[PDB]
DNA sequence: CTCTGAATCTCTTCCCGCGCGCCGTAGGAC
DNA sequence: GTCCTATCGATCTTCGGAAGAGATTCAGAG
């Protein structure tokens, strides 16, 4: 999900891009 | 002039549909309103509707729908079912008046104790109007001979 | 498959054929005594996939050694049986058929596109009245639905300078005749012609639909089904129950009805049944 | 229904009567009635071959091949019986021909 | 009642449901909302892919758990694919996209 | 003569787990 | 008896739901 730990993963993916 | 009219009928009961109309015409004594009700059949292309030689009276319109296993006629509107055509009658009366076992082919037997089994043709018994198809008996493809009418292509 | 988006759009009939691996013809699945799947049925082995785990139906191969090969005793391709839940088939309708969803949504998409009332499009689709297309040198409008008595009039008042079709065929011709972009430009300039706010709003809806159809790669006839794909059988199992019987499956029976009606229609069209009979069969097929 | 007739030809007798016993029994279990088996005459070929490579001549060895035949007649075949037969494996080495009517 | 592993349904490979059948508890929509109320995403992904739906994944998870690795490979819930076929059986071409 | 009101039609919606119990194509033709 | 084709293709499916909203038809008049 794009929330919580899932948000952390998505945010890392978008920042490392 | 009794123009033909096509009527929907219970598939499989179409014979009982024609007969049940035939009785009801005489019982309601509307013999002066009906010719014959055709159910063409070959050795019945369309298990379905019937053709009735008829005229169009409201008594006849309700009469046909008063025969069992009859929803009604097929036409443009339910108020007035329509006849078929001039030539359509003639064409129907025309037709109402008017596969080799290959080696290696896989067939099923049509009748007998081996009917509906997975068999393979082994040889050609052509001129005797017979057949010979391998079968799986005893764990072997034993040579078994059958009649011609045992084919299932 | 890794993915990052999901796209939904209409499926062109050739796209459906691309989905399919075969054409189901015989409306039978398995014998009522033996449990083997009947070929060219709803459970055809060579169409959707083998039933055995890694063996062909004919039994010629029972090993990974022959994986991916094609047998010639039954025709089934030997691979992992799981693919049997993914392969689809398709049934080529003997005549066009309107997609029910697009016919009777909250508005009528097919009706909105043709600007034709839902009652009249339903009356046409179920073979109740003719509708004149390519009316040519006749006092018959672009669609101008007309009844059988009216058609009987036009049959002799005019010759072949008009065409009046019935059912989805007429609608398909209308869809096939839609000059979509020119139509939208005309309607979007006609919008400024009047202030009918009891019609400007539905006109905005109609032009929005026209713009959406223009922008998308969708084509009008795709609202009329011509090839109907069949679900993979493993998603609609004919599971057995206690004793030698298989549990009834709803979709299997719906497909069976559709296949039987369509095969009857093909048989008649081959035998040249009268117009009344074929019209009735086409109506029954559409309703099935 | 027509009886089904099985003609069994084998070179070894004990093996033929083993397959026969199997078949008769099988039929009897599935509640069919079976006539036979009836021993049909044994066709014994013969061959006399001079053993000497050159010219002794009066050095013949006589070899005979004996073909054994059994007829098993199964009256009125119930399709279930047909399946009984059709899954069992009959001793190989054994020739079975079936006639129907 | 408690279930580790056992029967799996056919049309969708989710575990059976019931006591007379060796079935597992249903994780309802309200439970999903509650998990989303916390930040638990790994928990949800496991609960709805490995434990229930992804056939290949739930075996690789079984092997890792026996091996003592405690790592999951989610893949994709089969039920979703079934849905796709169910929509593709209509006049709808819905498909996954790369970008 | 058909434009904005209403007025009447159809379509869609209705907590969630658990646990049993049973019941589950039909008629007629060869 | 088994094995086949088909759907009330001479009925009347249930009136003991609210409601909420669009959609579709009809007035009083510009
Ligand atoms: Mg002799
Ligand atoms: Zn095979």
């Amino acid at each position: 999900i794009p929330a919580g730990t899932g948000y952390a993963y998505h945010q890392d993916r978008m920042r490392r891009r | 002039k009794k123009r033909w009219y096509v009527v929907q009928a219970f598939s499989g009961f179409e014979g009982r549909v024609a007969t049940s109309l035939r009785e009801h015409i005489k019982l309601h004594n509307m013999e002066d309103l009906f010719g014959e009700v055709m159910v063409p059949t070959e050795e019945k292309f369309f298990p379905g509707y019937v053709l009735v030689q008829m005229v169009m009276n409201d008594a006849s319109w309700h009469l046909v729908r008063s025969v069992p296993r009859v929803m009604g006629f097929i036409g443009g509107t339910s108020d007035r079912p329509a006849p078929i055509s001039d030539k359509e009658v003639d064409a129907i009366m025309n037709r109402l008046q008017q596969t080799l076992f290959e080696p290696g082919e896989m067939v099923r037997v049509n009748d007998g104790p081996f009917a509906d089994f997975n068999g393979v043709v082994e040889e050609v018994d052509y001129e005797k109007s017979r057949l010979k198809v391998s079968v799986s008996i005893f764990g072997r493809a034993t040579p078994v001979e059958l009649d011609f009418s045992q084919v299932e292509k | 498959e890794e993915f990052d988006a999901i796209k939904i759009a209409l499926a062109s009939p050739d796209m459906i054929r691309s989905w399919s691996f075969g054409e189901v013809k015989k409306p039978e699945t398995i014998n009522y005594r033996t449990f083997k799947p009947e070929r060219d049925g709803l459970f055809c082995a060579r169409i959707f996939g083998p039933v055995k785990d890694y063996e062909c139906l004919c039994g010629k191969y029972k090993r990974l050694k022959h994986r991916g090969v094609i047998c010639e005793k039954c025709g089934v391709e030997v691979t992992q049986t799981k693919v049997r839940r993914e392969r689809m088939g398709h049934i080529e309708l003997a005549s066009p058929t309107a997609h029910i969803w697009f016919l009777k949504s909250l508005p009528s998409r097919i009706g909105l596109l043709l600007d034709m009332p839902l009652r009249d499009i339903e009356r046409v689709l179920y073979f109740e009245s003719y509708v004149v297309i390519e009316g040519g040198m006749t006092n018959l409008e672009r669609q101008q639905i007309l009844t059988e008595e009216q058609y009987l009039d036009a049959l002799e008042e005019f010759g072949d300078e008009f065409d009046a079709k019935m059912g989805a065929e007429a609608i398909q011709a209308l869809l096939k005749s839609m000059d979509l972009e020119q139509e939208c430009e005309q309607l979007r300039e006609e919008l400024n012609e009047t202030n009918s706010e009891t019609k400007r709003k539905k006109l905005t809806k109609r032009i929005k639909l026209l713009e959406a159809f223009v922008q998308s790669g969708n084509k009008p006839e795709w609202m009329i089904l011509t090839v109907l794909p069949v679900l993979p059988p493993d998603l609609r199992p004919l599971v057995p129950l206690d004793g030698g019987r298989f549990a009834t499956s709803d979709l299997n029976d719906l497909y069976r009805r559709v296949i039987n009606r369509n095969n009857r229609l093909k048989r008649l069209l081959d035998l040249a049944a009268p117009d009344i009979i074929v019209r009735n069969e086409k109506r029954m097929l559409q309703e099935a | 229904n027509q009886r089904i007739r099985i003609r069994l030809k084998a070179f070894d007798h004990r093996l033929i009567d083993q397959a026969t016993a199997e078949i008769v029994e099988t039929a009897k279990r599935t509640g069919a009635q079976v006539r036979g088996p009836i021993p049909l005459p044994t066709r014994k070929e013969r061959f006399t071959v001079l053993i000497s490579p050159h010219v002794n001549k009066d050095a013949r060895d006589q070899y005979e091949i004996r073909t054994h035949l059994r007829l098993v007649d199964i009256v009125e075949p119930t399709e279930k019986t047909v399946d009984a037969l059709m899954r069992l494996d009959l001793a190989a080495g054994v020739d079975v021909q079936i006639s129907l009517g | 009642h408690a279930r580790s592993t056992g029967s799996y349904s056919l049309v969708t490979q989710q575990p059976l449901g019931g006591k007379a059948q060796f079935g597992g508890q249903r994780f309802g929509e309200m439970e999903v909302w509650a998990l989303e109320a916390y930040g638990a995403a790994y928990t949800l992904q496991e609960m709805l892919t490995v434990k229930s739906d992804d056939v290949n994944g739930r075996t690789k998870m079984y092997k890792n758990i026996v091996d003592g690795n405690h790592q999951m490979e989610p893949g994709m819930p089969e039920s979703f694919n079934v849905l796709l076929k169910e929509i593709r059986s209509l006049g709808i071409n819905i498909e996954l996209e790369d970008e």
